């Protein structure tokens, strides 16, 4: 047989390494009060996720 | 004011003076004379526009100065820009860098034209401000909106490495190029001292800030020099390779042209290739253009030969026009009749209206009887000459007598052998 046991177990860097994000997907529609379409860009002056 | 391209000799050929129903017309626009090679030029012309068939070569074959040429360049002004005529010398193939196989090769693929047509959707606006920290943010501007972006790596690196700053109109496509199409909105008064070579401040853009541009352009079948090195576009404005490899010639490019064409992206338009003079093409050449022929999507041959039984370069037999049976058989022979008492005069008096030269009656008489007996080219050079010997006479009008005092003048090649007794 012939196997792996790569370790580096005496510290907490390497142990880190698995949790590190595992979020999930939050950006959504940015509906706009202006016609409710596929919010496109938000206005770097109303900071409003303008489409149209 | 003088163009480029003033008159010429061929300037007068204004296109093919054909009918709808392709009957030649005696007095027509810039032709004159020759029925039968004019309307089998006219046959061949529409050919030419069906494009259905590949494989076409005709041959035009008359005594020098009947108008071999002059229905070449008629049919090549009646063909408009659409399709490519690539008319080229029955020398020009003789390369240093490229065989004698090679040239008419790419003499081919370039008389294939094909239309691209390609479609990009497209970000354009004034850059308002670019803040970066790697990660950052980018205002985009134009007078209909103002955006935000946020940047990712090569984005950032793209940005850095073209160093646009604000008020450049900056344009990103998908799979970005990032082409810092215009200069500078606004930060202005460089002008106090100089501007960069590449500066156009051109207005910001208006509309929209997201675009779809949909672009035409015609290129040739000899865009496989386009690919055929690292930077291809610089090789198609000198000589370039000694010649592109056929394992990617005559297949790769070929397919891809085809899917091009079954999705839509593109469209092939073949063309013609005018090979003047062809009597000079060694046997090689010939044997070549045998199977060229054959091939799939060869262009339509127009060839012009002035030789009679006259011996074939680079071997000792004599053939009719000079070149091989064996070729000969493969093409369609016209015959341009030479022109006579009646049509010389006409195509006379549309070179004189050709610079606006007032030839009298008398005048045109007596230089039609001169060119009936040593030349035609002769008497049209003639017509220029009197004009300025005229001219510099405070004349308006050429007359006979100035016509012979050219005609004293310059000599022609009868009597300029004849003149050769002194054998120096
Ligand atoms: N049918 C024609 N219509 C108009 N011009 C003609 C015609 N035939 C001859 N010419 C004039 O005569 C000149 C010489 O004819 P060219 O085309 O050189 O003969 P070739 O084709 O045998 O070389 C041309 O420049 C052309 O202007």
């Amino acid at each position: 047989c012939s196997r792996t046991f790569i370790t580096f177990s005496d510290d907490a860097t390497f142990e880190e390494w698995f949790p590190q994000g595992r979020p999930p997907k939050v950006p959504v529609r940015e509906v706009c009060p202006v016609t409710h379409r596929p919010a496109l860009y938000r206005d770097p002056v109303t900071d409003i996720p303008y489409a149209t | 004011v003088t163009r480029i391209e003033r008159i010429g000799a061929h300037s007068h050929i204004r296109g093919l003076g054909l009918d709808d129903a392709l009957e030649p017309r005696q007095a027509s626009q810039g032709m004159v004379g020759q029925l039968a090679a004019r309307r089998a030029a006219g046959v061949v012309l529409e050919m030419i526009r069906e494009g259905k068939i590949a494989g076409r070569a005709v041959l035009i074959a008359g005594q020098p100065g009947t108008g071999k040429t002059a229905i070449a360049m008629g049919m090549a002004q009646a063909l408009g820009p659409d399709t490519p005529f690539t008319a080229i010398a029955g020398s020009e193939i003789f390369s240093l860098e490229m065989s004698k196989t090679e040239a008419l090769t790419q003499a081919f693929r370039r008389s294939i034209g094909v239309r691209i047509k390609e479609e990009t959707e497209i970000i354009e606006g004034e850059v308002v401000e670019i803040q970066i920290d790697k990660v950052g943010k980018l205002t985009l501007k134009t007078t209909e909106m103002e955006t935000i972006y946020d940047l990712g790596t090569k984005m950032i690196e793209s940005l850095t490495k073209d160093k646009v700053q604000a008020g450049d109109v900056i344009t990103i496509d998908k799979a970005t190029g990032k082409i810092s199409k215009l200069g500078r909105s606004f930060t202005r008064a460089r002008d106090y001292d100089a501007m960069g070579s590449q500066t156009k401040f051109v207005q910001c853009p208006d509309g929209e800030l997201q675009k779809r541009k949909e672009v035409v352009h015609t290129v040739s079948l000899h865009e496989i020099d386009v690919i055929n090195s690292r930077t291809q576009g610089f090789l198609a404005l000198f000589s370039g390779d000694t010649g592109e490899i056929k394992s990617e010639v005559r297949e790769q490019i070929n397919a891809k042209v085809a899917e091009w064409r079954e999705e839509g992206k593109a469209e092939i338009i073949p063309g013609v290739l005018f090979i003047d003079e062809v009597h000079m093409l060694d046997i090689e050449s010939f044997s070549f253009l045998n199977r060229a022929l054959e091939s799939d999507m060869a262009p339509v041959l127009i060839m012009a030969t002035n030789r009679g039984i006259t011996r074939i370069r680079g071997t000792s037999y004599q053939s009719p026009h000079g070149i091989p049976i064996d070729l000969l058989d493969r093409l369609l022979i016209v015959s341009t009749t030479p022109y006579s008492e009646k049509d010389t005069k006409q195509i006379l008096r549309i070179r004189c209206e050709e610079e606006d030269v007032e030839m009298s009656e008398d005048a045109y008489t007596v230089l039609t009887r001169i060119g009936l007996e040593t030349s035609l080219r002769y008497a049209i050079q003639l017509i220029t000459a009197a004009s300025l010997v005229c001219r510099k006479r405070k004349g308006t009008e050429v007359q006979v007598d100035d016509i012979k005092r050219v005609y004293s003048l310059f000599l022609d090649e009868s009597r300029s052998t004849q003149y050769m007794k002194e054998y120096q």
